[PDB]
């Protein structure tokens, strides 16, 4: 009915964690999310599975749910991850919404001018950009440091990379053209082959999302691994609920959102699930 | 499409300076290089023309021009961001430049105006230009971990600490029963403006004051006998206000999404508050 939503979400530890079913029922902290999973790579056949998920987005679900009054049905995204564009279609998260598939998309999803103009984002409840880790001793502002928008102007020249092909390396390829070439040579196939590199000394910086980073940085055996100060974040912008565009939820959901910052329910859960022990 | 903007005095978001003898603004460049945009805007001074330039005064030209609208710049009459107060009783009323706004004597509020659900449930506010939080300042030698610092928790006139009144600090303090000893301290000394607190600080009429970091902390690099303490202890915004008929809402946030992409917030920030360490 009007008050049961179809909402789909996107598995990323730990913002949303998936586990399997036990007693056939989710307990505990998760709840039911169900995942359209397919019966081989050379076919769109495929079969519903019922899963349990649980996370920082997921309580942030579950607040939602019980302030605004709704009941939903939990998907997951199987077409894409957050929402990209490809031949003029959106697909994963960003897709589901604009599509009509989902009513809303909960998930470590980033706020940007380019999906903002398909569909709606509730304020942000997570902050973050562009940021960028060292190992502690190493020394760089943010982005625009001239360190790395000119490395050559300096002795030794910095060794620093980003994951190809996401939206950190998109925005220095567009900002920063010299800088995006230089750093080609240096990029890393993901985040953890990125911190190794860092511990090892073959990489002295690595560039990347403030939320991812600043998890990471906060579960660093040694704690040795460090990122730049909030107040050097390139691109500042947060994580938000996307929702279709004018839809009837919105103003609720920022409400609702606002207050449980407001509270310090927002803080609560980031100690609980993002905040580690660096 | 002629703007009525309403502003406030706040360094280093928005300066305010008298005329030159022919009532123009006399020309500056900034500390870089770069030409210092003012425009004429009205206040208390009676009312009369001053000049006002700053983080904020910028981003209104970046809007006007993208958006194709016209402005005329007015300075808040009282002087005070905006709370919502019981009048006499009853009724309830905004004051500040929440007031201004929701009364029509402004169309849209460009100033370090901080979101949160207390406004929001009367305004629109964009998305975020400016993410910061709520720290403390104090006089170098003065020793406060921060917001739990006991002679802050157990108050006493031995030890005093205010914020500025009729602002979002304030609300804060007030929202939260568990922070009503803190509050019943504070109202007795809240201050007129930023600018008054901070003085008193340097005066040591005042022993901490609580207000955003985004100033507080240029201030602390311009006044080294000033200093904050205990980093961000809340995290928050500033949006631009408008009033939710407004026909503006959507492109003034897409604008301000895009300028965080495009490396204009960041060209800002080290205009105007970034800042060199004591
Ligand atoms: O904006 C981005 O770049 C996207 C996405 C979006 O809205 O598209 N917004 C969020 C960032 N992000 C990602 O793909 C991304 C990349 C890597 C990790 C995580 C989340 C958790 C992790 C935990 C451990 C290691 C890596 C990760 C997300």
């Amino acid at each position: 009915d009007d008050n049961h939503l179809s909402i789909v979400t996107l598995e990323e530890a730990p913002f949303v964690i998936v586990e399997d079913i036990d007693t056939e029922t989710c307990v505990r902290n998760t709840v039911p999310c169900r995942k359209f999973v397919k019966i081989n790579n050379s076919t769109n056949e495929g079969m519903n599975v019922k899963k349990c998920c649980k996370g920082f987005c997921i309580d942030i679900l579950k607040k939602l749910s019980r302030t605004v009054k709704f009941t939903y049905d939990l998907y997951l995204v199987t077409n894409g991850k957050h929402g990209k564009k490809v031949n003029n279609v959106w697909n994963g998260m960003i897709g589901e919404v604009v599509y009509q598939r989902a009513v809303m998309a909960v998930g470590s999803l980033t706020i940007n001018e380019e999906r903002s103009e398909v569909v709606d984002f509730s304020v942000p409840f997570v902050e973050t950009g562009i940021s960028v880790m060292v190992s502690r001793g190493t020394q760089v502002t943010g982005l625009s440091d001239k360190k790395f928008q000119r490395p050559h102007d300096y002795s030794p020249p910095f060794r620093f990379g980003t994951v190809p092909n996401g939206s950190t390396e998109r925005n220095i390829r567009n900002n920063y053209p010299y800088m995006h070439q230089y750093m080609t040579r240096f990029n890393q196939r993901g985040v953890e082959d990125a911190l190794v590199s860092l511990k090892t000394g073959k990489l002295d910086a690595f560039i990347y999302d403030a939320a991812v980073l600043n998890y990471k940085a906060g579960r660093d055996e040694g704690c040795k691994l460090v990122t730049i100060g909030s107040g050097y974040i390139f691109a500042t912008t947060g994580y938000g609920i996307a929702l279709q565009k004018g839809s009837p939820w919105k103003r609720q959901i920022d409400l609702a959102l606002l207050q449980f910052v407001g509270d310090g329910e927002m803080e609560e859960l980031e100690t609980l699930w993002l905040t580690g022990i660096c | 499409t002629r703007l009525k903007i309403v502003t406030i005095h706040q360094e280093p978001f928005v300066y305010v300076k008298p005329t030159m003898s022919d009532g123009t603004c006399k020309e500056e460049f900034t500390v870089n290089g770069d030409p210092v945009k003012k425009v004429i805007c009205t206040g208390p001074n009676h009312t009369v023309p001053q000049c006002c330039y700053g983080f904020c005064i910028d981003l209104l030209i970046k809007l006007a021009r993208t958006m194709n609208f016209t402005y005329e710049v007015h300075l808040v009459a009282d002087g005070k961001f905006g709370t919502q107060e019981r009048v006499n009783s009853n009724k309830k009323e905004w004051n500040g430049m929440m007031g201004e706004l929701l009364s029509g004597q402004a169309d849209m509020i460009v100033a370090p105006l901080t979101i949160n659900n207390e406004r929001a449930q009367y305004i629109e506010f964009s998305k975020p230009f400016k993410y910061q939080g709520l720290t403390i300042l104090v006089k170098k030698g003065t020793r406060i971990t921060g917001i739990n610092d006991p002679r802050l928790r157990n108050p006493s006139d031995k030890f005093i600490y205010a914020t500025v009144k009729q602002s979002s600090v304030d609300i804060y303090f007030r929202r939260q029963v568990e922070l009503s000893t803190m509050y019943r301290h504070m109202e007795k000394h809240n201050y007129e403006s930023a600018a008054e607190a901070i003085q008193a600080v340097r005066d040591n009429k005042l022993h901490a004051f609580i207000w955003d970091s985004a100033v507080l902390e240029f201030e602390a690099s311009q006044k080294c006998d000033l200093v904050t303490t205990g980093e961000l202890f809340f995290r928050s915004g500033f949006g631009i206000g408008m009033r939710k008929d407004s026909p503006w809402k959507q492109n003034v946030s897409l604008s301000i999404l895009k300028s965080h992409e495009n490396g204009f917030m960041e060209d800002l920030d080290k205009t105007w508050v970034r800042y060199q360490e004591c």
